[PDB]
């Protein structure tokens, strides 16, 4: 819905005169666009929902063995053939057993047997593909206006105030224009057809849980499988164990339920919601373009309030460098601006910190009007001054950190975004430019090569290979191959550590 | 962790003797199939690390076996 | 019981100066002892049976999760602790979750979460130990006497005729004297306490099937386990999954049944029979010393049969170089010995092959008496002559092979026995020679070192390491280390191929 | 074979994320403890194979990793 | 509330034209601000109280052990597990003991036992955290007006005369304008949120005495601890002693009260007052900015007193270079200014010493009016002259020391303030110079690394490292590393000696 | 583990300021006094381990400090 209270929140400041910006709406993440002379908006995708899932393959993890039968042959009667070879749903296996005059034979040797058993599946792990014409991303846009702490996350209140709205982004309707009350309108030209690669994932349902497995990993599963809407089971010998070959009756038993073995094999899979043949995914990304031409700032014609404010509670650091606080106006001026600023001292009173809730104002005309304001104080000590003169209120605030630490954290988060999104990461916060396009193309080719070389590796193999490549590069005679090995080893070690495991 | 070959002088069959040959190979086979690009990486790294032909062959084999079975 | 109709059958020759023979009775194997002027006996252990098994540890492979409860904590505070953590049979886990003014919290950050759930096991895999005082082997000794094709495998007939006996070999009674009326008596001195190393195995019951598993492997299973006669489970976090941190209610579900994952893990385990807290094992070995001094030949006082014989069928090869045939005697001369012999040609008439059924005779006095006889013809073309004069019947027989091929098969079987028994294989067929003792001591020390070095490897690791060691030995400058590497690589490759996988 | 790290750009946890570290190491560590005597074998074989210290170390590590995971 | 009678006192001469000065109000200190044409004011923080403390962790230093129960197991039967292996109120331990036929066992060896005991805490040490919104410093400002000996330290009299004031400095109200009778108004702009680093301490209560302990030290206490909301205890085996493994009953006793070991471990901790969930502490600092633009003189429209004064007692040296005396006016001229000055000789009568009580006057109109006057005589011999002509009274005074020793004491106190406050010490008496900001930035950059390198070191290890680094720098070859080692060793030796230990 | 010098910029005394000088010396002094024979061992080892007078002195002091406080 909104970005307040989100651990994953990024701030994008558009240049002056810019009318749009390319975003990559990630799941469980929130991006806050701050443009000059324009109201601050919060864009985020809530969930990707796909309906009408088509079944592709159904594995079996709990089988049943029944109708045991064994056909034996003497050591010179050739190979034994049971009459259940012509019956489907019957798994047969040829074996040899020592025969003799005691078993009922005439010679001594390895007599051939052919034991058959009826295969019946009781619980299946059905995989379903995603049709690209049925996906729809749920995107939420929230403009920073006059809100309270209680009504900041209330979607019904923010829609009654025309300050927020949830909408769907379908490949058939890839654009949506959200009409705001007096903030104008915001439109998003998203690309839902290229957001989540549905051609590389299946929707596997193992019992009561549902996952988003890899397409190649699902096909390499060694279990009895049947095609879509078919009862012809293949590779059935994996769930059946033929015991010690006996002359008259060889025992065949079915293995235990492989449900737990599947849950262990689904270690890195992504659990998803599944009900009524539709799937909901809170994770994933959606490349979109937010156009803010008709987005206008509300309240620029109001008059600055004259009465005094008060701090209801203490301001709180949101964790992303911003500070949110709640004021309470003591007058009844009505729609009136709020003279709040972030200054370094009470002498200069020069704004050092910017406001996230740009142009804050008291909306209602009642006596005590609570207003939630979010600022962005400077590093070190500062004051949050509301008003001027004998009615002004000050609140000291110390912002821990530094501008160098901010740069390091920003570089680390950019590297993590580049590792998690690939070439799509260049589209994040992009307003065009020749550098972005050439960088995205170089990243496309380099990532294609890198995936083709080190695709199916874990963090352990990646880390060991990166260490080996660094050791080879520091001991390389030629500078070119040395630089290549150092770069590849650094990328491998970063990918090994980025998983935090 | 699989049980492995027992030590109880068994002339009969164990619990799973049909997969006794493919149990320690199916994972590596299915990994190298879907991930064929590593075969070039392992070969190059073994050729650049081994001074002798035997060293290069052993390096290549060890890398091509360690990549699928990650440890 | 008897060796006839068994693919695993070895032939030991009795030394004229030795009164006892030392042999290792393997499971599903049979030993035939042929001595001069003594009846042939078949010594075979049937099974090892140990009662009063003591429970050690029971792993859980199917748990149940219910009664979920979650307690949250504000950031910048202590960790969260649920009140159900005090109650037993509850598994709790700590985690972080986003908190803020929307979650009813006071600060923004990663608040501490604490979710607990009731752990209840449904089905468990009980592991039991074998007390070395409760073990007992079932050894069967069968002396080759007058038998038919029907009565040869019938234990009731052979016991009534005093030609066979199944007896229990316990540590408290390691010796048994089997009275064979008119055939003397045979005494076996076995080592029950040292036969099967029961101190290295557990009796694991997974559902309805029971296995004999290693102790080190059984104690490495990562499953919720409880001690003997205890309902308190430990390591319960394995069968439980904490889906995603949530401030009010984090969902916890139990994994599927691990019964199939256990069956996949019991790949090389030996399936046994378990009933009434008693395990029955048809595999293993038992070192015994067979005393045959009081073993006298029966029928030496009978006369040769004077009437005509007939072959009741074509003689059949047993695969062990021996030939079995059934004769029928027309006359009623009472107990009379059969003049059957193997000759190289119908003009030499001198015996050239050895009879396994030493001193065959017709037991009953009635007409049409059937007798089963086993011979050992020489390699090549020979004739099975029965009788003399006008009543002489003969059957041409061709024995494929040679003494060189027989020697190769014998040394291969000896190498396989040495690989399967270790130092115990030197006690097979031994009469107490000084060479066997030195060989057994050298094998003891070398096998101890070899197991300490290359223990726990599969046939793939052993084969690859043996190939590598051979390649290192053939490229070694020195002679000693080269021969050592060659020997180790050869034995590793043999152990790899001996698995036949 | 286990599924492994997905490619959906997920910011939450996967199915079994608590075992993401010990997922590929429980088998190797448990195998080493039971079979310490192999560490000597791998060390001496790597020492007699590699001509440089780097080659010896890489041989030793690759053998000590390829022995527990037999594939 | 004022500086008279305090061992720690600072004098800051305000530059004419500057309207403010930055102060670092240390606890148990006092800053005297003197201006050219403004009255003298004393500023000092009296305490820092913080209510509504939140419990984070409670350690137990006195536990009770009861309900002993031991569960023994036979050798080679696995570790035993007692009946009371449950979570609540029971701690267990695994041990080995000799078993045999005498102990009622079946085998001889080290049988495993598992004994459990009922853990119950008696007295606990609760640790509480400080919420940065509940802190409030108590700053006191006093103006050097007409006072006496009994009235200079009486807060009620100084507030009745509107010459002093105690006020609270909260984060929500970091600025306070203290109104005075006729001296104008003093405004302070403090920084309470960054004054005392409350995010690095805990309010630990051990019995009746409360301390302010480091966070990292409080979390490293090897003691049984529980959470806030009446949590269960963890790490309980530190207060329990399992005496000797016995077969049937292993004795478990609880250690003595660890209150003495706590008081002995809280060596360098700072004791604080704690009552009604509120902590009060006198130590600490508070960076504040005092604005004196509206501070004016009182009594400039008066005339010089015509009658004669008398010295009541002897003047006293306060130890800070100033001299306080008492005068008793003998006339009834009412409000009249006192013609007191500090001269070098009785024939010059030229003011050489600066008066601390700027513009002293007799406030009351009674006959005998006592008045406290503070002066700063020059170094050496001087006279305190009151009046002129026949009414002139003189008092010889000798001020020991010199300007060089004064500068040495000043730089020593500056180094001590820099060691005690760090980068905050640069903002003491700072008017906003360029050198001050550069010095503070360089000090931050150096002190970060210095703390990261020598953070948790005592004065002994610091002194030893300082001596070693001086020795390394003296014997160093390169002039850069030599001076680096010299500087670091000098700083370490100063920090070691600065503790006065 | 004792608390140690606080970082609150205090001008009064801490909890136990009378023992501020002997808190980290009572153990070492009493240890050196109850077995002075180690002082010869530390001196000999420092003289036989350092090549310069400074190295010998530092080795001697470090050993004579490590011995009483075993950690
Ligand atoms: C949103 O606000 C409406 C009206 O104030 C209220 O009825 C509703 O419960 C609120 N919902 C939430 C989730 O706070
Ligand atoms: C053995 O022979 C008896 C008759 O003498 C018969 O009743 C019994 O069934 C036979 N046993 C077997 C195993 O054939
Ligand atoms: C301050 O003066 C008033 C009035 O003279 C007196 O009652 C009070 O006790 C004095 N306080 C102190 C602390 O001396």
């Amino acid at each position: 819905f909104n970005c307040l209270g989100m651990s994953n929140r990024d701030f994008l400041e558009g240049v002056s005169g810019a009318t749009w910006v390319d975003l990559v709406l990630e799941g469980d993440s929130c991006v806050t666009i701050m443009s000059k002379d324009k109201p601050t908006i919060d864009v985020r995708m809530m969930n990707m929902e796909a309906a009408n899932l088509a079944e592709v393959r159904s594995y079996c993890y709990l089988a049943t063995v029944s109708e045991l039968s064994t056909k034996a042959a003497c050591p010179t009667m050739g190979e034994a053939h049971n009459d259940k070879r012509a019956d489907p749903s019957f798994v047969c296996k040829q074996g040899v057993v020592d025969r003799g005059w005691g078993n009922g034979c005439g010679l001594f040797g390895k007599g051939s047997i052919d034991t058959c058993a009826k295969f019946a599946c009781s619980t299946k792990a059905t995989g379903r593909t995603i049709l690209k014409e049925n996906i729809k991303y749920e995107v939420a846009i929230f403009v920073h206006g006059p809100t309270t702490v209680e009504s900041h996350g209330n979607y019904s209140t923010q829609t009654g105030a025309a300050q927020a709205g949830r909408f769907s982004i379908t490949p058939a309707a890839p654009s949506y224009t959200l009409k705001l009350g007096e903030y104008g309108e915001v439109t998003v030209d998203c690309e839902p057809r290229s957001g989540i690669d549905t051609s590389a994932y299946y929707v596997m349902t193992v019992g009561t849980k549902t996952f988003l497995v890899h397409r190649e990993w699902f096909m390499d599963l060694n279990l009895p499988w049947s095609s879509a809407e078919s009862n012809v089971w293949r590779n059935r010998e994996t769930l059946m164990e033929f015991e010690e070959p006996h002359a008259t009756k060889q025992s065949v038993i079915a293995l235990g339920s492989q449900e737990g073995a599947l849950h262990q094999a689904l270690a890195g899979a992504i659990p998803v919601e599944f009900s009524s043949n539709t799937v909901k995914l809170t994770s994933g990304h959606l490349k979109c373009r937010v156009k803010m031409e008709k987005l206008q700032l509300k309240g620029t014609t109001y008059g600055v309030c004259s009465k005094a404010f008060r701090f209801l509670g203490t301001p709180a650091d949101t964790g992303h460098g911003t500070v949110v606080l709640e004021l309470q106006y003591t007058g009844t001026d009505g729609p009136c601006k709020i003279p709040i600023s972030s200054v370094a001292s009470l002498n200069d009173l020069t704004p050092v910190g910017r406001l996230v809730t740009v142009n804050p104002f008291v909306s209602v005309s009642t006596a005590n009007a609570k207003v939630l304001i979010e600022l962005e104080p400077p590093f070190g000590d500062s004051y949050i001054v509301v008003g001027r003169g004998e009615q002004q209120i000050n609140h000291h605030w110390h912002k821990s950190g530094s501008s160098i630490g901010k740069a390091f954290t920003a570089t680390l988060k950019g590297a993590q975004r580049l590792a998690a999104l690939g070439d799509t990461a260049w589209d994040f916060g992009s307003v065009g430019g020749v550098f972005t396009s050439v960088g995205k193309a170089v990243h496309q080719v380099f990532g294609g090569a890198f995936r083709s070389l080190f695709g199916g590796m874990s963090w352990i193999t990646q880390g060991l290979l990166g260490a080996l490549l660094l050791w080879m590069g520091i001991n390389a005679r030629d500078r070119s191959i040395a630089f290549t090995f150092l770069a590849v080893g650094g990328v491998l070690l970063f990918l090994s550590v980025n998983v935090h495991a | 962790q699989t049980h492995g070959e027992s030590t109880l002088s068994n002339k009969k069959g164990a619990w799973m003797d049909s997969t006794k040959a493919t149990r320690y190979l199916v994972k590596t086979e299915s990994w190298i199939l879907r991930n064929p690009g590593y075969a070039l990486v392992a070969a190059v790294i073994g050729w650049m690390l081994g001074s002798n032909t035997m060293q290069r062959v052993v390096f290549t084999v060890l890398l091509l076996l360690v990549a699928p079975a990650y440890s």
